[PDB]
């Protein structure tokens, strides 16, 4: 027919606004929280330990109710944003979670209430959802709203975005003139479930131009100091012929610097042979020990191996071939950096930056009030046996935990205890 | 496209506080496992067999910034997934890159990734429409009625998204697309006028493939820059 | 005057062009104790100024007695050449950090100009005026320049009180 | 000397702090079997008419060579004096194509007291100027008397 | 580019052997060594200008972002071809063009 005209672009930018809005990544956030993580997190630790009398118990289905207002005369009855606004309350919803003994004598549908969870208004659990303009006329709430907020105590509060740098990336960075360290390359480890940090590992290159003496590469994990030089971790991941070293590390033959850059590494490393050698040397500097026979070392070692080093890619034994893979990949990234051959990495690169919002923040301090409210149980059940002593299931849970603790998170803006 | 650059706060907060555009979003989550799942069925060698003598041309395939495999024949692979993600198969806020340069294809299905919306160009030699915007009159016909040619269903900003004419591209994606400020930029114009602003000549390049074009420039401001009339006459202290 | 105007912006485009073809071919004359790339970059700016300020002071000689701006100027009590310039003939080159815009994505400074362009125009070079408006690059290009502006004048603040407090005491 | 521009520009090379980092280019580590002669035919000639296996081979840049105004007889004079005579010299005039001037080791496996030497070759040894001074530039001042 | 050993796969390191004066590779690992025939074992320069050429592949010729231009190929005399600049991010890295052809797929510089 004819060429698209500007407006064709302008009713297609209507289109855009009319499907979702201007307060669309809130009101997604906080769906997708309420509908995933509240689940994930809670199966997360599905088991709390204390014939053998195996004392079991089973974390279930969570169940969402409307926001429901309780007072003071036991009456329950259904609340709406303008009544908690007028009255100064806290516009949430009680959940429930699933909480089952399994007794069954060892080897040989509760609705537990587990606290109350604000709502933001607009989103899928919020009463504003389905509801005409001629109830929302009658509801005393504005058509022209657009929520993306919740209630606390009546006052409105919004959580802005949190700016932040991506993690599970490898990122090399140069260094100040007066610093033994030249280039440095960095990562931040982060599994994809939960999208929580761990911990973070360094790998620096030692030696300045025409100084350092030896221009060694050490990297440096988490739960040990006095970092270690590269090859002796190298051999102790399992790769013992210094061979397959330089073929995981360097791609090319033909670069001839790259090889005469990692010779100091070859000579500093000669001194480790083996893998059992490589894996003493880590448990003697790995520290969390003094004087603790050799066996402790290695159970150590064996332990900063299989876990805390790079969790995202894997935690468990027999797949440590991508591991040294991926570190081999890291070392060659910032000997490119080094060689001259790539510009250091932008700190200000707007793609290596992630947008925590209302789900993520929510999802963390769910997770921190869960592990506090399991805690607080655990204390209890313990009591409770020591006493000698039936617990009836209902009396220790505490959802004044995370009910206070999500208020005043939200309230005061100290996202913390 | 994705922060209001004259939107900022004065003080210890200027330049730390920032505003998202218009068309700006920001990234949910989705499974990687299909993801992983594609990449197997259409030939990606794990690192387990993995040969650097014989796999010296191999690119490298990294998923959720981990190295996941190799494979041979980058270009199929990546034209395959861009289908597949235009199609609604993969969800359209999955950021596929391809680096030439340094022989990589990143795949990201993270959370907090801020994307905006552009059209797509047609890019393949083989059909008539190269260079041209792949939505006609006939999407802004149906966008107007609200419904298809065929109540059932609506055709909305999704249905546009599902039919490959309208895709997400991310800032770390930016860098591999080429895009056109104007549909008018599209087709290369072959008068002296005296009020009319000067486009830039743009005479460094002999040809040009554009793969993406902006709805409108204007876009880019934020909330409360769009109230300013004619802020591109404007210094940008005033803004 | 908008047609001289328009034809020195041309000649200079086209004189930059000829540093970028000199420079590309180990032609450009080194200066002392200056990289090739810098003395090319500071050719450049130079030819852009020289343009700009040329343009402006055209657009300055056409103004009649009755223009209220250059009755302003005149009594000094508003306004300067500079802002005649940019309001009628041409903004000029926006500059960061003293140097033009840099590349922040890969080696082109936005998506819509090709890898390793040097042109003004793909640079930071505002050649339209206020009146006539500002292309969207343009207009990013200037808010960039006036947000380093703002930044560097809220520095400066703070460490200017400092000194006069240590000078004072 | 301000009113001469060759008598200032002699003065500014002078000042000029020049080191044999600042024209050396290259740096080879060679096994000469026979100190008679060697395996390269380039300083073949030179080794045939100028007469611990190991020899320090250096290649310079001739652009940065005549750029310092610099002769082969000066610097081999001061990289003969600066070591005394615990470090053999055989060095090549302009006529060698490869900017060679040969170290070997005074006799009295040798790999890596011989690299610091080198080390020390290419960071402590200066040739002529002023410490301190990385670049001068010639300034035309204008004064009224 | 130094010649690992055959059973402990570790690379070697020159050696003078006196009674026939020759160099030789050698391995500290176990008791594996070669003649060495090269005189040449250590390099290191100052200024290079090696690495120019940069990654250049085959799928180099679909990228949009590349400038075109229509420069004569050497061989082929193609009219489309594309152009960048070196990848050395050395400071004092001159300016010159790479073009690399379509039809062919190969580099020429304008000498
Ligand atoms: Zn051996
Ligand atoms: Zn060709």
């Amino acid at each position: 027919d004819d060429t698209i005209t500007t407006e064709d672009c302008w009713t297609v930018i209507s289109a855009f606004f009319e499907e979702k809005g201007l307060v669309s990544q809130q009101l997604d956030s906080f769906d997708e929280f309420m509908e995933t993580s509240i689940q994930d997190l809670v199966w997360e630790e599905p088991r709390l330990i204390l014939i053998n009398k195996r004392y079991e118990i089973r974390f279930g289905k969570i169940y969402l109710s409307r926001p429901t207002m309780t007072e003071a005369d036991g009456t329950t009855h259904a609340m709406f944003p303008q009544e908690a606004r007028l009255r100064n309350l806290t516009y949430s919803s009680p959940v429930y979670l699933d909480m089952e003994k399994s007794m069954f004598t060892s080897i040989d549908g509760n609705k537990v209430h587990i606290g109350k969870v604000p709502i933001m208004l607009r989103s899928k659990f919020c009463s504003l959802r389905t509801l005409d303009e001629v109830d929302l006329y009658k509801m005393k709430e504005c058509p022209y709203d657009m929520g993306g907020y919740f209630v606390i105590n009546g006052s409105e509060k919004v959580l802005i975005a949190q700016e932040r740098s991506a993690a599970n990336i490898v990122q090399v960075f140069k260094k100040a003139a007066p610093s033994p360290i030249s280039h440095v390359a960095e990562i931040r480890s982060a599994l994809e479930k939960g999208s929580r940090l761990i911990s973070t590992m360094q790998i620096k290159l030692y030696g300045r131009e025409d100084k350092g003496t030896g221009r060694t590469i050490k990297a440096t994990l988490p739960y040990v100091k006095q970092d270690i030089p590269i090859v002796i971790v190298f051999r102790a991941l399992g790769v013992v012929p210094d061979g397959e070293i330089l073929q995981h590390i360097c791609y090319d033959e033909n670069d001839w610097q790259m090889l005469e850059m990692l010779k100091p590494c070859i000579e500093e490393g000669f001194v480790i042979q083996d893998k059992e050698v490589a894996l003493d040397f880590i448990g003697r500097r790995g520290s969390a020990a003094l004087g603790i026979r050799r066996e402790k070392r290695i159970q150590y070692a064996k332990d900063i191996l299989q876990k805390e080093l790079l969790p995202h890619i894997t935690q468990e034994e027999g797949f440590e071939t991508r591991k040294t893979f991926f570190l081999g990949y890291m070392v060659n990234r910032l000997l490119l950096c080094a060689l001259e051959r790539k510009d250091q990495d932008d700190r200000d690169h707007f793609g290596k930056k992630r947008l925590d919002l209302a789900g993520p923040l929510l999802a963390n301090l769910f997770r921190i009030l869960f592990r506090k409210l399991t805690r607080e149980i655990y204390r209890y059940m313990q009591r409770c046996i020591e006493t000698d002593r039936d617990f009836n299931l209902n009396l220790a849970v505490k959802s004044t935990t995370i009910t206070s603790g999500l208020k005043y998170s939200l309230a005061t803006g100290n996202w913390g205890e | 496209g994705l922060v209001c650059p004259a939107e900022t706060p004065e003080g210890q907060a200027c330049g730390l506080v920032k505003n998202l555009s218009l068309l700006s979003g920001i990234s949910i989550g989705s499974p990687s496992e299909p993801i992983i799942n594609f990449l197997e069925e259409w030939g990606m060698e794990p690192l387990e067999d993995y040969d650097p003598a014989q796999h010296t041309k191999s690119t490298r395939i990294f998923v959720n910034g981990v190295w996941t495999g190799i494979h041979r024949d980058p270009s199929m692979l990546v034209s395959t997934m861009r289908d597949l993600r235009r199609s609604g198969a993969i969800s359209p806020e999955v950021s596929i890159i391809r680096d030439i340069r340094e022989r990589e294809f990143k795949i990201f299905t993270d959370v907090g990734r801020v994307y905006r919306p552009l059209f797509i160009v047609e890019d393949d030699e083989s059909k008539d429409n190269k260079g041209e915007l792949r939505i006609t009159k006939e999407h802004i016909r149906k966008i107007q009625q609200g419904y298809d040619d065929d109540e059932q269903d609506v055709y909305g900003w999704s249905s546009l998204v599902t039919s490959g004419v309208i895709e997400y591209v991310d800032g770390e994606e930016e860098e591999t697309i080429m895009i056109a400020m104007t549909p008018e930029d599209l087709q290369t114009r072959s008068l002296n006028d005296t009020a009319k602003r000067i486009k830039p000549e743009m005479s460094t390049s002999s040809h040009h493939t554009f793969t993406h074009c902006e709805i409108h420039p204007s876009m880019i401001l934020g909330v409360a820059a769009s109230i300013i009339p004619f802020p591109d006459h404007n210094q940008s202290p005033r803004n | 005057t908008m047609k001289e105007i328009t034809h020195a912006i041309s000649s200079a485009k086209e004189q930059v062009q000829e540093i970028i073809y000199k420079a590309q071919h180990n032609e450009l004359e080194l200066k002392p104790g200056m990289t090739l790339r810098e003395s090319f970059e500071g050719e450049v700016s130079r030819t852009l100024n020289d343009a700009r300020d040329s343009a402006g002071r055209s657009a300055e000689m056409n103004l009649k007695d009755l223009n209220n701006v250059k009755q302003m100027v005149s009594a000094g009590s508003k306004g300067s050449f500079i802002n005649i310039a940019q309001m009628s003939a041409c903004v000029g080159q926006q500059m960061v950090e003293g140097k033009r815009i840099a590349f922040g994505f890969a080696d082109r400074s936005l998506p819509h100009f090709t890898k390793d362009d040097f042109s003004p125009e793909s640079k930071g070079f505002v050649e339209n005026s206020y009146l006539r408006g500002l292309t969207p690059q343009e207009f990013f290009f200037h808010a960039m320049a006036g947000r380093e502006g703002l930044i560097d004048t809220a520095v400066k603040t703070a460490e200017t009180g400092y000194i006069q407090r240590r000078l004072v005491k | 000397i301000a009113l001469d521009i060759e008598k200032a520009k002699v003065i500014q090379s002078s000042i000029e702090y020049t080191t044999l980092k600042n024209v050396t280019s290259a740096t080879e580590i060679y096994y000469d079997p026979d100190p008679t002669s060697t395996v390269i035919e380039e300083d073949f000639d030179t080794v045939e008419a100028y007469f611990s296996p190991w020899l320090l081979r250096l290649e310079l840049d001739r652009a940065r060579m005549l750029d310092k105004q610099l002769t082969m007889n000066q610097v081999a004079d001061k990289i003969s004096e600066v070591f005394s005579d615990d470090l053999f010299v055989m060095w090549s005039e302009d006529n060698a194509d490869k900017l060679i001037i040969r170290c070997r080791v005074i006799r009295d496996e040798e790999d890596q007291m011989l690299k610091r030497i080198e080390a020390h070759m290419l960071d402590l040894i200066a040739l002529r100027g002023i410490p301190g001074i990385s670049k001068v530039y010639m300034v035309k001042h204008k004064v009224s008397v | 580019s130094f010649r690992f050993c055959l059973e402990c796969n570790n690379m070697l390191y020159p050696k003078e052997d006196k009674e026939n004066q020759r160099l030789l590779y050698s391995c500290r690992n176990c008791d594996y060594t070669e003649l060495a025939e090269d005189p040449k074992v250590y390099r290191h320069e100052l200024i290079t200008n090696i690495g120019e050429t940069a990654g250049i592949v085959d799928d180099i010729g679909q990228d949009p972002t590349l400038p075109r231009s229509d420069k004569e190929c050497p061989e082929c005399h193609s009219r489309d071809c594309v152009f960048f600049q070196s990848q050395q991010r050395r400071k004092d890295t001159n300016m010159t063009l790479f073009y690399v052809c379509l039809n062919c797929k190969k580099t020429f510089r304008d000498e």
